[PDB]
Order: structure tokens, then C-alpha cells, then sequence
């Protein structure tokens, strides 16, 4: 019932991570938990990936419309 | 519009997906990337970022293609209508507003599910009046 609250959901979400990651003491940097020391590599690879998935979740938000 | 520093900056970023130097990026080196940082993607999710980004659909990312994503402007590139409506999703019926309570309860459990951590940050800028009442219409122009 409604595809659209989960796509909706993730649309919003991985916008604002993509937006969150731009300030680099965002509460966003702590969810990697399996990092030991976060270095900047790791904050390079981490924003690209954020921006993928704001791209496939705002395909899939389109997709389910 | 781009810096030759910016440009630079995502150079390096590019090398580090492309791990054997060839100048593409395979689903393999991106879930390699990923599972470095405590993720674990399926080869659906992997295949899904990479069409994304993959011009020409050979299913490798070059540079230029890379760089074309990078540079995308998610901003004014019709972004902050699409956002709107997935806010609208949940809406309080036309309201315009909805409850910082109800944010947080979709924003946790559903989706991608945020942090508690994560929220507080969301609705403390969010809530410009400090009422417990976002308008997402003035949201999604901070973001944007
Ligand atoms: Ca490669
Ligand atoms: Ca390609």
C-alpha cells in the first residue's frame, strides 16, 4: 500500500546526507562505526558514494510516480 | 562553475575507486570501496549506482563521467520539486508543515534509516521557529 512513503523516505534521506557530509563535524560522520580512525580518503570515497545513492533514490522515487 | 582545484580534488577521488589504473570503475571496485567503509551492497545496488553514473552504458565509469556526476548541480537541476513531493508524501493533508515528531518517526524507521543522532541535526535547522512545526518548502531550500 503506496510505494511511494519508502522511495519517498529514501529520496529525503540521501539528500540531506549528501548535504549533511558537506560540514565535516556533521553527526552524519559517526554512523561508520567499523572506521577506527575516520581519515580524509575515507571522507573523499564516502561523499561519492553518498551521491550515487541520491541519484538511484531519486530514480527509484521518479520510478514510483 | 568548476575550479581547476575542484577538478583536481575529484581526480583524487577517482583514483581511489580505480584501484588497477585503467581510468573506469567496475562494480567490483565500487563494492570494494564500500565494504572498506562497514558497507555490504548486493550486485543489484552496485549495478543501480554504476547506471546512474555510466553515460555511454558499457557499465564502467570513466573520468568524464565521473566528473559529470560530481559537478551535477543538485540544486537547480529540477532537484528541489522532486524533494518537495516526497515531502508532500507525508504532508499534513496540504499542510506545507509537518510534525518534527512525525519527521523523525519516517526518518528513523523508514528508508534508509537515519540516526537519532542524525535527526536532532535535521530538525534543530529545520525548526526555524523552534515550535516543533518544519515547513519542508523552506527545508529543501537550505539543502538546495
Ligand atoms: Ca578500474
Ligand atoms: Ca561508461
Amino acid at each position: 500500500f503506496n510505494r511511494q512513503i519508502p522511495a519517498a523516505a529514501s529520496l529525503i534521506q540521501t539528500a540531506w546526507r549528501c548535504y549533511a557530509a558537506e560540514n565535516p563535524d556533521s553527526s552524519t560522520w559517526k554512523i561508520y562505526i567499523r572506521i577506527s580512525q575516520l581519515r580524509e580518503h575515507h571522507r573523499a570515497t564516502i561523499k561519492v558514494i553518498r551521491r550515487m545513492q541520491y541519484f538511484v533514490a531519486k530514480k527509484k522515487f521518479q520510478q514510483a510516480r | 562553475q568548476l575550479t581547476e582545484e575542484q577538478i583536481a580534488e575529484f581526480k583524487e577521488a577517482f583514483s581511489l575507486f580505480d584501484k588497477d589504473g585503467d581510468g573506469t570503475i567496475t562494480t567490483k571496485e565500487l563494492g570494494t570501496v564500500m565494504r572498506s567503509l562497514g558497507q555490504n551492497p548486493t550486485e543489484a545496488e552496485l549495478q543501480d549506482m554504476i547506471n546512474e553514473v555510466d553515460a555511454d552504458g558499457n557499465g564502467t565509469i570513466d573520468f568524464p563521467e565521473f566528473l559529470t556526476m560530481m559537478a551535477r548541480k543538485m540544486k537547480d537541476t529540477d532537484s528541489e520539486e522532486e524533494i518537495r513531493e516526497a515531502f508532500r508524501v507525508f504532508d499534513k493533508d496540504g499542510n506545507g508543515y509537518i510534525s518534527a515528531a512525525e519527521l523523525r518517526h519516517v526518518m528513523t524507521n523508514l528508508g534508509e534509516k537515519l540516526t537519532d543522532e542524525e535527526v536532532d541535526e535535521m530538525i534543530r535547522e529545520a525548526d526555524i521557529d523552534g515550535d516543533g512545526q518544519v515547513n519542508y518548502e523552506g527545508f529543501v531550500q537550505m539543502m538546495t
